[PDB]
């Protein structure tokens, strides 16, 4: 949208707007949680192998050392 | 009109509507999807830089791209430009009003910014200004404190304020090029997508709101939280956010699932989380907290892997720098923490 | 400034402690614990009688004691008392204001009030002053609209109202005896525990509480709902209670449990509910819905096992005869329907 | 204040009175809901069977028609 | 050398496998994805009929196709034809002997057949038979009591065994034309697919199989249950089946789904289930009990919908007609009754 | 097709017939609960009605009266 | 028909009802109320010794209440003590019998025993003989072959065996002073009490039975495991204990709650347990499988916290130090290793 | 059986051996899991401190360690 200012709107404004943001969210395409679940373990998985805080960090590859 | 406002009614229908949508998409848990994965091995990350300069409580903190840079705000009056390495601080600049909330790091480096009570998002040029840093512009437009703000680039902030409101600003005019409404509540926070195309705010509202910059519109509404989301951070792959609030727990949330999924806590854990951020895999989700304390979570077996203790006071800020190798943690109890 | 952060976060811990509590409590759901229970079926009740009479949309209406003679409110501005039995208009009260929202039948038989927007409770005399039924008494002091009314007796009622509050009055005096603070937005609804020590409130605030009439204090708060709670009914026993909402559940709370035992909903109902009531034995859990049907809960085992259909309009109003021989509902079409 | 009391008092006071109710409603002492629903079953059950609209009422009975 | 150490390990992994294979599908039951689906109504059976003669313990029935005629099988050595609209017994076979487990109306009316502790499948010949009727064939091979049967047609016919297998006759030529092995524990009952192009088997090993009629090779084997499965039933789709066990409950297994869908039972009864039978539409799963009476299951809900009570001994079979007009139990009192 | 005497099978060669079957069974595709509980319960609401049963029978048109 | 079908019904009942009865029971898992317990993190143990020596497969082990000599035999029919502080055999007992199922180590350190395919227990005197060190007692009467033997004293020991009976006899008589029967399968493996005076087995039947060993009857049974429990393991506060089986499962079960509190499997893992033992604590729960490796339980959370790899073969036993400082574990590689 | 029968038995009497064994479990008093899992709980955290295997141990302390 453009830029406006909250002091501008009304109480019927403010429903108005709230109603029609609610009838955009209701149309949304929603993904079973247990898919991104999995797409979210995979992501995890083919990295933290070499996450320095996980896997941890040599005693001479530390710049805070 | 009229006794029975359709639109107030048509507001919860909605609501309802979208309830059912979702509940019908929860079917299972990220730690239920975990079972085979095996436990990260105790985390034990110890101190390894205490940076010493503030004389008063940190509020934030937030690394530089360069994984080495920092910078900080505490409510003295002072933002402080750390380096991480050698615990130098390159620069220490002082501001006109005490009570700051907020602070960035502009990923060029050449600036940062703050702000807090006076409704301001002041800039500063530390860079191609040799001399006196001087606040480059002052961002005014917020009727509310400013709780957050994030540069996608040197002429772009976006900030976020208690107000209800956050923004997009061209900082070289001064102006406000995009206005994002729709919380109903103080936004506490905020945080930009991996590609800076969308942002995420956290609220009083207990809502987390995922706005498209260029469209300025709020393409999301994320709910479960039970009370003020205080802290907020976009995942590595941009696909999830987790965040932090007063309810005592943190939540993982995916946009496509529109919904959480995954919750942490326990129910010996009632203080509130000030901070939320990931490790570089993600496997860690890191909270500070008002309990002194920070927990390092394991995100896909929902266990508390390690905790950062070493604050005398409220961690108010965490950070991980951008290549993974240290997190760092600020205190209302004037310290700066790296550890790793 | 002042401790004000320490005062909201207190309340948030203490919230946080309140849903732990509960979560350790919440074992299982009534639906569970009835396994072995078998369904009443489809429940198959038919419109034994159309009160015809009013020419606008009904809001309230309440069975009396002898559950033959019933009162009914309207927009236009008339009270009408009924002989379910043989259909005729034993009163038809001129109301000095149009926009009733509620009507009660005094136990004895000997009273009836009413009120809405004009914030107003308005006694009726209608047996000891044989001839033309006024307005015996005017209880004046709420600062928002009379949303519902209780008789403990001929000089005692309660009622609710948009002001937030609820009071108990002395009829005689007018004066309000007790003032019941706490709730965070409209009562909606109120219904007085059988031994009338006790009485519930369902509130905008979403949340029920329970309030000791005597001590005029708050003594529990129920929350679970996600939106304003429209109607609210006291289970026989006064252990427990039901409620309806925007959020298109009824629940039923159970004062020792401190929570909800079950939620009677199915994802294809979106619309909110109006009324609530339960069937003599409280088998039956019957609410009335916008959608101008009125839905019957098997309460034992969550199935719908029955719908009274008739209404061309939102069923506002529903009750139960103390005989439990039939059923009451009011809609906005401006009729009224028994039905067993 | 005397009997009725108007709630104009200040955000300090009004959140102040919250933790004070809070403070009352977490020393409360809890059933677990598997005991209070078996108890709601068991009332219910010794009345359901008599209950005129969960059995239905013979026309001749019928108060109604 | 290992052999059948590896042989015996090698069927445990397998068997592990399996399960974990159908965990990963199992996602929800019956009576959670019908939800929305309203109960039945109290389902208020009468005896049309009590059919009297058997002068001993009933065992086994079978209705013919017409849904008039029916078999009965009694201890007292007699296979008695019944005309259940006239109650009149149009044959009283004596057999050779009193131990009968079972009996079978073949689909055109022409042949029944029966067998128990003879290990004999004895087929009578009903129609053709100018005069008296008399066994055409007795198949003999099993090893064991012939626990069920059932006709394909005139020249085909099904067994299960005590003896731990089942067998398709070619009953022209006496012989087995297929043998059906696999099962570890005596076969209790069979039932063929609604195209007769497979069958199921229930056996004390607590497990079901489905058998591929010409192929003459077990599909798959079910388990879930804890101890033998005394009945078992085709659902008209041909796509499931339910089964009745001594472990006090029912259950519906897919066979897509290679497992379960609902298991139906209470934690009351803890009698042993001797037969199980669906509605035409399959909304109803009757199942007979050593309590005396038969359970009217709502086989969408799993709830029990009614009640078949009139026997004054256990319940040991039972039949719904084809037309779906009525349902017959067969009693260790003696007697047979219809119901409707 | 086959016909056979389980007289003609040793304790190996059961075991073998055993694996042999479950290793046929492990490569079943099995379909999701949810989904086969959506179809038999399609496949019962297409026919619940004419099922007299539930439905219930006209006396007049009810053979066992 | 008889009076055995009655006892059969009767039997069935009891069953079911005792399965009702533990339902109503099982409020809750381990990994539920641990939930607050952080997890070890991930436990890496390294092989300190391998004890060398056998010339084929291990098939059991046993450490001596000094936590240093252990007790193993192999299919090479040699019963060799070690010093597993120095690696060296303190005895190489042969054995007239290659085929050694289990060994058992005296708690006096005075004597050890073993058997197997022979059916016999035989107890070597390791000290009260000088030098020829040989069989002072074998003990015969069981009717199929040793699965597991533990020492009581130096004149007690129990025995389980594949003649589906447990045994305990006086060494002096070599008589079997009490039997124990209630098994239906050839037990596998016993397990005694901390002290001594109770037991448990695990046999074929999928079941684990406590005998009270003066009495010497079956105080309680105990299902889950849906094959052969080839281990099992007291806990060390006996109260509890650990199962090993071939579905690929350990379970913990609790005499008190008459049923298990967790099952620890993974449904990747789908090789049989062999060996099952608790940490000191009884924190970690480490079992030995037949994929040649020996996975590590966190107890508590029910996370494989470690695995021990390094046998070229199936691990066949295992056995934790009285001290809780070292596991051994036993190959069909002949191989035995000690980690700390 | 027990040591005074070792084996006398019919395929009828194991039955009535069985169902009395039944009648003495139905009524076993059992313990909720919960509370079971809280003892263990509670049992296990006020030990797993010296656990050798949990902890560790210094290699020094350790009694498979090297030779000096």
């Amino acid at each position: 949208a453009p830029v406006i200012n909250i002091e501008d709107l009304t109480e019927k404004d403010k429903l108005k707007m709230e109603v029609d943001q609610l009838k955009k969210e209701v149309t949304l395409e929603r993904m079973l949680v247990s898919k991104c679940c999995e797409e979210f373990r995979d992501y995890v998985e083919e990295r933290s192998g070499e996450d320095p805080l996980v896997k941890g960090i040599p005693e001479d590859k530390n710049p805070f050392k | 009109m009229s006794e029975l406002d359709q639109l107030r009614q048509e507001a919860e229908q909605l609501k309802n509507q979208i309830r059912d949508a979702r509940k019908a998409c929860a079917d299972a848990t990220l730690s239920q999807i975990t079972n085979n994965i095996d436990p990260v091995g105790r985390i034990q990350m110890r101190t390894r830089r205490t940076l010493r300069g503030h004389l008063a409580k940190i509020y934030a903190m937030h690394w530089g791209t360069d994984s080495r840079l920092l910078v900080s705000a505490s409510q003295d009056g002072k933002l402080i430009i750390w380096d991480s390495y050698t615990t130098n601080k390159v620069h220490a600049i002082p501001l006109r009003s005490s009570w700051v909330m907020t602070c960035a790091y502009a990923p060029s480096g050449n600036y940062v910014a703050c702000g807090g009570l006076d409704n301001i998002c002041s800039i500063y040029n530390l860079k191609t200004r040799e001399g006196n840093v001087r606040v480059s512009r002052e961002l005014a437009g917020h009727t509310g404190y400013l709780s957050c703000c994030r540069f996608l680039d040197d002429n772009q902030i976006v900030t976020s304020s208690g107000d209800t409101t956050c923004a997009l600003w061209d900082i070289e005019t001064g102006q406000q090029t995009t206005t994002f409404t729709g919380h109903t509540g103080d936004v506490m926070s905020l945080s930009l997508a991996p590609d800076t195309r969308l942002f995420v705010s956290g609220a009083c509202d207990a809502s987390a709101k995922l706005w498209d910059v260029r469209e300025g519109m709020c393409r999301q509404t994320f709910t479960g939280h039970e009370s003020d989301i205080n802290a907020i951070c976009f995942f590595p792959n941009g696909n999830a956010f987790a965040t932090g609030s007063d309810d005592a727990t943190c939540r993982l949330f995916d946009l496509r699932a529109d919904q959480e999924l995954m919750t942490y806590s326990h129910d010996n854990i009632i203080c509130g989380i000030t901070s939320v951020s990931f490790s570089k895999s993600g496997r860690l989700l890191l909270a500070g907290y008002d309990d002194f304390n920070c927990n390092v979570w394991d995100a896909l077996k929902a266990d508390r892997a390690g905790v950062l203790a070493g604050h005398d006071n409220r961690v108010s800020c965490l950070g991980v720098t951008d290549d993974g190798m240290a997190v760092a943690t600020g205190s209302w109890d004037s310290f700066l923490k790296i550890w790793n």
